[PDB]
């Protein structure tokens, strides 16, 4: 509903891949797991938590769903690409 | 064509396109993608020029 603040600038990069629409940007397994924090107690995490410790991956993930239908984010614990509707609800694979 | 991953971009390897290096996370596994897309690329000179 809302639009994340903008927090300045030094985004990290989105790599633009046209071939499908889609997107690449590797995040790492602390943002796939705090993004899993957030969707555990009614939270959000497309705009919630201005003030965030690892604010940045989570605000440019944001924009990236919204300029690429079906972006391809890779964590690190396993590797995986969680595409956008994937990366939709915020649980990847399993834990609570 | 024959050689081509059907979400690749058809002409060009990506080292930043999960479909074009099969998923391999880390440079040490990123670099086989590319091996493995030369031998693809070799066989199909042997099906065109027989």
């Amino acid at each position: 509903a809302k639009v994340a603040p903008e927090p300045e600038g030094e985004l990290p990069y989105v790599h633009p891949l046209p071939h499908r629409s889609s997107a690449y940007i590797w995040c790492g397994w602390w943002v796939m797991d705090e993004i899993q924090k957030m969707t555990e107690e009614g939270k959000d995490w497309k705009t919630d938590d201005p003030d965030s410790k690892y604010y940045l991956h989570r605000y440019t993930l944001q924009k990236m769903m919204k300029d690429y239908p079906e972006v391809d984010v890779q964590e690190s614990r396993n590797g995986y690409i969680i595409h956008k509707t994937a990366l939709e609800t915020g649980i990847i694979y399993t834990y609570p | 064509g024959m050689t081509l991953t059907p979400g690749s971009k058809a002409g060009v390897f990506d080292f930043q396109d999960p479909i074009d290096i099969r998923g391999a996370r880390w440079a040490g596994e990123s670099f086989k993608a590319l091996l493995f897309q030369i031998d693809k690329e070799a066989v199909e000179i042997a099906r065109q020029t027989g």
